[PDB]
């Protein structure tokens, strides 16, 4: 077998879907070539690796093999790797086009320690006329503010919905899958932006019960049914609300985390009730997660968190 | 001024006869002495307490102390330091400087001197900013080292200490002086210095105006005699720090107009006390007795502003950025008061 | 000699209970030999170890010892460790070794992000050449790619049928009786984790192994546990809507202190009552709950025991006025 | 070799001293302790020349990042035409390593200097050495020994030893204390650094919005290398500085707008799309919100819900989501918060006092009244290291009780005794060991009715010129 | 480009092992007359100079003056590697990004190539021009190498002192003193321990002692090794060779 993630990566830098600024933005910079150093900022599996990766393939041509260091979580990234390897990377004669320049691709620079970021410095700013740097992070806090400042900050904000749908049906055109719309809903739904997740999420269900289906995709997802917990956030009398909660979640063994984390996500997509009540109840709800996450996660929690709930709904 | 009339014996002291004499009574013990714990209000002298109790005890020459500093490295990478005022016989750690190692350094450092073999004193300021780690790593050390490190702890409303440390130490109070003795000491204070009085009602007016605080009042009598050129009349428009003034314009404001136009320069006032070194906790008890003060208000208004002064009090003790807190603060309270 | 938790440990695929619907998943993987990396996560006490090293114990039989590499929670676990140790185990190919290898993470979730990140890496590089287990309590704490990567297996607790099999098999193989009532209470109180279960059989064991015949009743159960009896819940409940404050509070009091009961237990087992009763009124729940909630949660950083006591007393009061 | 393949940075990089923008009166200082160096050196560093800065061997640049040290120092030694000797974090300056690279080339010559020009007279210090420890803020776990090998390095040199860091309040940079000289390098102000920005864009022909300029002035914080960084993304016109640059305040623009929240527009705009638009900066979003929540004429008031009412409930949910931010920040395991604190700094309030807005979008103004606040601490904490042998105090008390009688004794002598109580001011100042920088932050600590700002130049300078060169005289410790 | 042939392998080993411990990064003009290369110390006080004419090159053809930049640990593990009795060979390609090293032995087809990757220097080439130095000697080289190591063991600074036809060294460290003198003599028996000295100004300088003992090592090259000291200029040392030079400039220190 192979995974679908890894078959259907965008190598072209056309072919990434998402954000529409900064993707016109890189191809630009491919276009030109005077690229700068960068720091690839935004939330886990939106685009960042490949962005960069896309760039360096088509920005050197046939020259990806010799003028590109990638630096990942895997490999070492101490003091001297960045004094030696990378020092001696910089100066390596290479003749190329005349736009094109030398590139170091740093993954994860959030592991990347302080003191190891200090060297990168005088490295990066000396050689700058044959090498240009790309970090890429999830947040860019832990980054120093020397090397914070150094390069163009490029913000990545996390997929919509319809740029997600696109690229599944784009793939499910591409593999003649048989589907519906409301898996495809299940799945932009489950997935919440994390096209990696959304794609992974589609290939298991078509493995598993080769029809995209609703109650495929949830008895795939191994979460709690989001009909389910909106019939529980949305009963009329508490005691069935109470009920619910106690015989068709806490008893097969749900973690109270996941619970209240579906009710938040189920909560986010109730586009019937008002928008005020759906901003208390998030913040019932999310009152409820900070109680959780502080050591106790007894039921007693959940059921005041519905109780609230149903106060605020009557 | 107030520092050269300070008391360096037990018996330079002039308040509280029943504290000096439990503390006379106590110095009988110079080879079993307990582990002390004082609390009291600010400004009450427990400090001068102490170093007299040690001056009792050991000689007169620990009032002659030398400051060092001292620099370690945590269970990471880092090598932060701290200062510490030694004398030949104790010693005062301040664990005020550093934000959240105060477990580390005093454990550390306590561990350091109790080998050093009779035994050494180990001033506690400020025992209420110590995390409950470090409290409780305190608690261990004294329960490890006994005849080297006799722990005396200053403090103001010991409730952020752990009964398992209450129950090591003896406990002993300090109340503020009233203020006939405020008055007392004032007197002595103005003899000894020459002031010319018009009457005794100005000493009386400080007292009263001072509520109970002995330093804050010898400094105010201070402010005030460079102001009537050491001529001390019945009419004195007592000079109160500039912080209480702004804090009082603030509360005029408040009452005066109600808007959210008013709302943006209460914000910038706010803004403007903290960045000059002042505290949260502090600027809102002040707000807060200073609107009680106010006449206009009703039983009803006075309630809801007490509650919300709780409230808000909390919530700064549990976050991080005291501005948010204040500008909701006196949200609310402009609110209610609309 | 040994103890019960570490005696009674199953050695085959067979001797695992209520887990039938990953057993059979698990031998169809090991027949079909296209094992992928898994995931097993689920509350404590369930199986999720026993069955991974039987499985792996089955396949690769006395190879075990060689192609099977366990590794626990924070084990000095920097970047360093999963840089060097990991690394070498999976790129380094044996020399008379067909298939590949076997790397189990136990308690796994309590990788750092960056930690968690190199794992994702390193997996994703040497996905050809072995296969990774990873064992968690919690899969929220996990990074969604590793969670991405492999197949999920959620442990499910043990029913009533299992843990009675297990503790039958466990009662004929050893000199103890057990009276009817007593393994309806164990069940209630374990809540379905085998290792409680097979620790507090051997606790009560050497608790009441006075005359080699002496029954295992209800009381040193509760004893052992240290877990409150209903009637007694029942009895404060009844004097908390019945009788007046000071008598009220006096039977709560001797109630926590003669037995030592803890509010956090007691105000579980109150609000467990209470969720069978027929309320006329709504609001009554309500404000119960909602102060229920408030009283556990400020327990929960030890404020003045006799305090939270009273408030509880007081919030059932006036919770059923209506 | 190519014009325009270098970045922005290196290409308009300053060469003389001129075109550095800022911090003018901290580069006349350096120079003019370089060109005396000599006579100093002649001297036997022991003699300080009518500024004090005759005796200290090095010198040593702080400030914020970005504000033209390493620019500054080397062009302040290239003018005097020196030559540079200089070692950064990238070489391994360890205790042993520096002993036996740097240590042996203190005292010694150079050949380049020496073969590059030295016929013509043009200058005599063309041979001499100016060795720059650039980033010893840097000096990371695999560099031991080095922060004491350069203290010892400052004194018993015999070379102009100019040294850079970023914090020099750090605990690690202590052994620095008296043994060297040290001027701070501060943020640039507006002006320069549009006047640099003009000549730059007239120079790459292409103009911007003045006011742009200004909020992205703002927005970087005062680092010139920042903005210019920024401003060359402007080539590759207002897409650019709504998507890229000036995101926040378009962040802040979209969330107060009273046509999403409406039912009308709630449905064409869901809470989803509210949560992505705080998640495209969710480091500034929070006081984004926080700053200008209060500004703006509502629209979706409640009928009988005035807007006091209103701000005073976004105030409080604001107060919750700091509350649910510093629990965040606890523990950054916990990033599964996130979408919470979303809610509650971000929407909530936007949604409860959404409208039109008055004015314009104000850039938020925590993160400068912070930086002040914790120089303050610092200047404070310092003031009491130094009275406490003294005062018997903590270090807020004193603050609160002893400052305003201290300004008094210090101060007010100068308005009625005129000049001649300086002979018991410095008495006073004799009995707390401060010094004339003590007497300033002192005096600096001030506000309300008694601000001091404006009284404190109304003396005469001949005042100060006396009470100077009479402190000079006597030293207390 | 260009393709140089070595008669024997162990010259350009010898020639690299000289002065590897002093720079590390040189750079070698290529041009038709031979190979000239300079480098400076990384703390800027000792320069190193090479130069190897065409003489010395059993065949030598440049297609046009080029400059190979590469470093000289990497340099040193290559050329660590083939035997004595071998003919190395340098090659490079137009525009050159890395540098072919052909090993091959006369008898035997084992032929090794290696590849080296060449980095890329500022050119900072300063131009020396001929001084009339005031001193001017030669002394058998292991006669000054074992003075240098005998008197390094006592402090940091070397002193030399050239004064009425007569050399001396002089240190003095916290561990004691040491001074040595030479008289100048010759002997047609062996003109190899002869020490000749043609003096104009009686000079008295002071360097560093670590820097003569990475000079020093230049005594595997040639026997016979010339000083030429000024009053302020720096000393060049200087070691001769079959076709060229080697040649140490090294900075005095201060009084
Ligand atoms: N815009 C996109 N279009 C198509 N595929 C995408 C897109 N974004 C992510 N993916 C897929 O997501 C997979 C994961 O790779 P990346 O997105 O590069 O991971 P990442 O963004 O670096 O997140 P990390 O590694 O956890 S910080 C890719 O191999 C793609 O198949
Ligand atoms: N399904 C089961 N069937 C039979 N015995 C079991 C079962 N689960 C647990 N046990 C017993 O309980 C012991 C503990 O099992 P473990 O596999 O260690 O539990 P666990 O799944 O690893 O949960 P942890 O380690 O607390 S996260 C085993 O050695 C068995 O004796
Ligand atoms: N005053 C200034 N005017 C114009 N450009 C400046 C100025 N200061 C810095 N720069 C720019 O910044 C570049 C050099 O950065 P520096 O500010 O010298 O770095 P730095 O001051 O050492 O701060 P670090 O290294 O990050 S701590 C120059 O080439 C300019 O592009
Ligand atoms: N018995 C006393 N007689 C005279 N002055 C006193 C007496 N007790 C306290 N004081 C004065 O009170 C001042 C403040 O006391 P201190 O211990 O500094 O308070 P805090 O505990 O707030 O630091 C001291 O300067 C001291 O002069
Ligand atoms: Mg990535
Ligand atoms: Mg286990
Ligand atoms: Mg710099």
């Amino acid at each position: 077998q192979l995974p679908w993630v890894e078959k259907y990566r965008p190598q072209v830098l056309s072919d990434i879907v998402g954000n529409k600024e900064t993707i016109d933005r890189l191809q630009q910079i491919a276009k030109d070539g005077n690229m700068p150093h960068m720091i690839i900022s935004g939330m886990p599996g939106i685009g960042k690796t490949t962005s960069v990766h896309c760039l360096a393939h088509e920005l050197l041509g046939r020259s990806y093999a010799d003028g590109v260091l990638e630096l990942n979580a895997s490999d070492d990234r101490g003091i001297d790797v960045v004094r030696n390897q990378i020092k001696h990377f910089a100066q390596k004669k290479l003749h190329l086009p005349p736009g094109k320049h030398k590139i170091v691709i740093l993954d994860e620079a959030d592991s990347m320690t302080a003191g190891a970021q200090q060297a990168l410095r005088r490295t990066m700013e000396l050689y700058s006329n044959s090498t240009r740097f790309a970090f890429a992070c999830n947040q860019s806090n832990k980054i120093i503010e020397p090397l914070q400042s150094r390069c163009a900050i490029l913000r990545y904000s996390k997929l919509s919905d319809e740029d997600v749908l696109k690229r599944l049906l784009q793939i499910i055109k591409l593999e003649d899958v048989k589907y519906t719309n409301d898996g495809l809903e299940a799945i932009i739904f489950t997935a919440e932006g994390d096209m990696r997740q959304a794609i992974n999420n589609l290939q298991s269900t078509v493995a598993g019960h080769g029809l995209v289906n609703a109650d495929n995709v949830f008895k795939i997802v191994d979460s709690p049914h989001p009909l389910i917990v909106k019939k529980m956030l949305l009963a009329s009398n508490l005691e069935d609300s109470i009920q619910i909660l106690r015989t068709d979640l806490w008893k097969k063994g749900y973690s109270s985390i996941d619970i209240v984390t579906t009710s938040f996500r189920v909560t986010k997509n109730l586009a019937q009730v008002k928008e005020s009540v759906r901003l208390e109840m998030i913040k019932e709800i999310g009152l409820t997660h900070m109680r959780i996450l502080e050591g106790v996660g007894t039921y007693l929690q959940l059921a005041s968190m519905l109780a609230k709930i149903h106060k605020l709904n009557n | 001024w107030v520092d050269k009339y300070r008391p360096k014996s037990l018996n330079a002291l002039s308040h509280n006869e029943e504290l000096t004499n439990f503390l006379k009574s106590l110095s009988d013990q110079p080879r079993d002495l307990p582990h002390l714990l004082l609390y009291g209000p600010n400004g009450t002298g427990k400090k001068t307490r102490c170093m007299a109790l040690l001056e009792s005890i050991f000689g007169p020459g620990v009032y002659r102390l030398k400051i060092d500093v001292r620099q370690f490295v945590t269970a990471s990478n880092r090598k932060l330091e701290l200062n510490v005022v030694s004398s030949p016989y104790h010693l005062e750690i301040t664990p005020s400087d550093m934000g959240n190692n105060d477990r580390i350094v005093i454990q550390e450092l306590l561990k350091e001197v109790a080998q050093m073999e009779r035994y050494k004193c180990v001033i506690i300021n400020e025992a209420n900013s110590l995390t409950k780690d470090a409290q409780a790593a305190l608690r261990r050390t004294m329960e490890k080292y006994s005849k080297n490190i006799r722990l005396i702890m200053v403090c103001d409303s010991m409730s952020p200490i752990i009964a398992p440390i209450k129950s090591r130490c003896l406990l002993i109070r300090c109340p503020a002086p009233s203020d006939s003795e405020i008055s007392t000491i004032l007197s002595d204070v103005v003899t000894n210095e020459r002031i010319q009085l018009e009457t005794k009602d100005i000493l009386k007016r400080i007292a009263q105006a001072s509520n109970g605080n002995l330093r804050v009042s010898l400094l105010m009598l201070e402010s005030m005699a460079l102001n009537n050129e050491l001529a001390l009349k019945s009419s004195s428009p007592i000079i109160k720090p500039d912080w209480i003034i702004v804090i009082h314009k603030l509360t005029r404001k408040i009452v005066k107009e109600r808007s959210v136009n008013s709302l943006i320069e209460c914000r910038a006032v706010l803004y403007d006390l903290l960045a000059h070194c002042i505290p949260a906790n502090i600027i809102l008890k002040e707000l807060t007795f200073s609107l009680l003060d106010v006449e206009t208000l009703n039983t009803t208004n006075k309630s809801s502003i007490i509650e919300y002064s709780s409230v808000f009090d909390e919530r700064l003790s549990l976050g991080n950025k005291a501005i948010f807190h204040l500008e909701g603060f006196i949200a609310k309270v402009m609110c209610c008061l609309d | 000699n040994l103890p019960w938790v570490e005696k009674y440990r199953p050695e085959t695929l067979d001797e695992v209970y209520g887990q039938n619907e990953v057993i059979t998943t698990v031998r169809k993987f090991v027949d079909e030999g296209k094992l992928p990396h898994l995931l097993f996560y689920g509350p404590p006490g369930t199986g999720k170890t026993s069955t991974i090293v039987a499985l792996a114990r089955e396949i690769y039989g006395k190879n075990y010892s060689n192609m099977v590499l366990e590794l626990n929670a924070s084990d000095d676990r920097g970047i360093d460790v999963v840089r060097n140790q990991i690394k070498d185990f999976a790129s380094t190919r044996q020399i008379f070794s067909k298939g590949f290898k076997l790397i189990i993470l136990d308690e796994a979730d309590a990788m750092t992000n960056a930690a968690q990140n190199a794992l994702r890496r390193v997996i994703e590089r040497y996905t050809k050449n072995t296969r990774f287990c990873v064992l968690a309590n919690y899969a929220h704490k996990l990074t969604p790619a590793l969670l991405s990567r492999c197949t999920r297996f959620r442990f499910q607790p043990l029913p009533q049928e299992a843990i009675e099999r297990r503790i039958a098999n466990v009662l004929v193989h050893e000199k103890l009786k057990l009276s009817p009532n007593a393994e309806k209470a164990l069940i209630e109180l374990s809540n379905g984790d085998m290792r409680r279960v097979l620790n507090v059989l051997q606790s009560c064991k050497a608790t009441l192994d006075n005359p080699d015949e002496d029954e295992i009743s209800d009381d040193v159960i509760y004893e052992c546990c240290g877990a409150p009896r209903p009637s007694d819940l029942k009895a404060v409940l009844k004097s908390i809507l019945e009788d007046d404050w000071g008598t009220a509070h006096y039977t709560l009091n001797k109630v926590r202190s003669a037995k030592g009961l803890a509010l956090i237990d007691l105000i579980e087992g109150i609000v467990k009552i209470l969720e069978d009763y027929e309320l006329q009124n709504e609001e009554t729940r309500v404000h119960l709950l909602t102060k229920l909630a408030d009283i556990e949660y400020s327990i929960s950083k030890g404020g003045n025991d006799q305090i939270q006591g009273s408030a509880v007393i007081g919030a059932i009061k006036a919770s059923f006025e209506n | 070799v190519r014009e325009e393949d270098k970045l922005w940075t290196v290409k308009y990089a300053p060469t003389n001293l001129q075109q550095v923008c800022g911090n003018k009166g901290s580069v006349m200082k350096l120079k003019n302790w370089l060109a005396n160096w000599e006579n100093s050196k002649k001297n036997s560093f022991k003699h300080a020349g009518k500024d004090g800065s005759g005796v200290f061997r090095a010198a040593m640049l702080y400030g914020p990042p970005g504000i033209g040290k390493t620019t500054a120092a080397h062009l302040v030694a290239q003018e005097l035409g020196y030559d540079i000797l200089e070692q950064n974090a990238s070489d391994v300056r360890s205790k042993t390593l520096l002993n036996a690279g740097v240590k042996n080339a203190l005292d010694n010559m150079s050949v380049v200097g020496y073969f590059k020009h030295n016929e013509e007279a043009q200058n005599l210090n063309g041979k001499h050495f100016v060795i720059i420890m650039d980033e010893v803020d840097g000096m990371s776990g695999g560099d031991r020994g080095g922060v004491g090998q350069l203290a010892q390095f400052c004194r018993k040199t015999s070379t102009p030893l100019i040294l850079i860091c970023n914090e020099r309040n750090l605990p690690k940079m202590r052994p620095f204390d008296r043994v060297c000289l040290d001027i701070q390098f501060r943020r640039p102000d507006a002006n320069s650094i549009k006047s640099r920005l003009m000549t730059i864009a007239i120079r790459e022909k292409f103009k911007l919005d003045p006011n742009v300029i200004d909020r992205l002035i703002q927005t970087t914080r005062g680092d010139i290398r920042q903005v210019i960084n920024l401003l060359s993304t402007i080539s590759t016109s207002k897409a650019w500085e709504k998507n890229i640059a000036l995101k926040p305040f378009d962040i802040a623009h979209k969330m107060l707008d009273g046509q999403i929240y409406s039912d009308i527009g709630s449905r064409n705009f869901t809470l989803n799309d509210k949560i992505a638009l705080y998640f495209d900066d969710f480091d500034f979003t929070p006081l984004m919100i926080q700053e200008n929540y209060l500004s703006t004429r509502p629209s979706v008031l409640k009928p009988g819900q005035s807007h006091l009412e209103a701000v005073a409930e976004a105030a409080n949910c604001i107060s919750l989501g700091d509350i649910v931010e510093k629990k965040i920040r606890s523990s950054e395991q916990l990033w599964s918060l996130l979408p919470l604190h979303a809610v509650l700094s971000s929407v909530y309030p936007a949604s409860k006092v959404a409208g039109h807005m008055a004015g314009r979008i104000n850039f938020t103004a925590w993160l400068g009244q912070n930086s002040k606040s914790a120089k303050y601490y610092r200047l404070l904490q310092e003031i009491h290291y130094h009275t406490r042998l003294g005062t018997s105090t903590d270090k807020i008390g004193l603050r609160l009780d002893y400052l305003p009688t201290f300004r008094k004794r210090l101060l007010d002598p100068f308005l009625k005794q005129g000049a001649d109580a300086i002979s018991s001011v410095i008495e006073v100042m004799d009995d707390y060991y401060l010094t004339k920088e003590d007497w300033d932050s002192i005096m600096e600590f001030f506000v309300g009715p008694d601000v001091t700002t404006a009284i404190i130049k109304k003396i005469p300078a001949t005042v100060k010129s006396g009470f100077t060169r009479k402190y000079n005289s006597m030293t207390h410790p | 480009m260009l393709e140089a042939k070595f008669e024997e392998a162990s010259l350009f080993k010898r020639i690299i092992d000289g002065f590897k411990d002093c720079v590390q990064l040189v750079n070698f003009q290529c041009k038709e007359d031979g190979i000239i290369a300079q480098a400076v110390d990384d703390s800027r006080v000792l320069l190193v100079s090479l130069e190897i004419g065409v003489e010395a090159f059993q065949e030598y053809r440049c297609d046009h003056p080029v400059t190979l930049g590469m470093d000289l640990t990497s340099l040193s593990k290559i050329l660590r590697c083939g035997n004595n009795t071998d003919t190395l060979t340098l090659i490079a390609d137009n525009t050159p990004d890395s540098i072919i090293l052909l090993f091959e032995d006369t008898k035997k087809d084992r032929i090794a190539e290696y590849s080296l990757k060449l980095m890329d220097i500022d050119a900072d080439f300063l131009k020396i021009e001929e001084l009339q130095y005031d001193s001017t000697l030669s002394l058998p080289s292991s006669e000054f190498s074992k003075i240098v190591r005998d008197l390094s063991q006592l402090s940091d600074s070397i002193n030399i002192m050239i004064t009425k036809e007569t050399i001396k060294f002089v240190a003095d460290g916290d561990i004691g003193s040491g001074s040595v003198i030479i008289k100048p003599f010759v002997d047609m028996e062996h003109p190899e321990t002869s020490i000749k000295l043609e003096m104009d100004q009686p000079v008295d300088l002071t360097f560093g002692a670590k820097y003569l003992l990475d000079i020093i090592k230049g005594s595997s090259l040639s026997d016979r090794v010339g000083i030429r000291l000024s009053s302020e200029a720096p000393a060049l040392f200087q070691f001769d060779l079959k076709s060229g030079f080697l040649q140490f400039f090294l900075a005095p220190k201060f009084n």
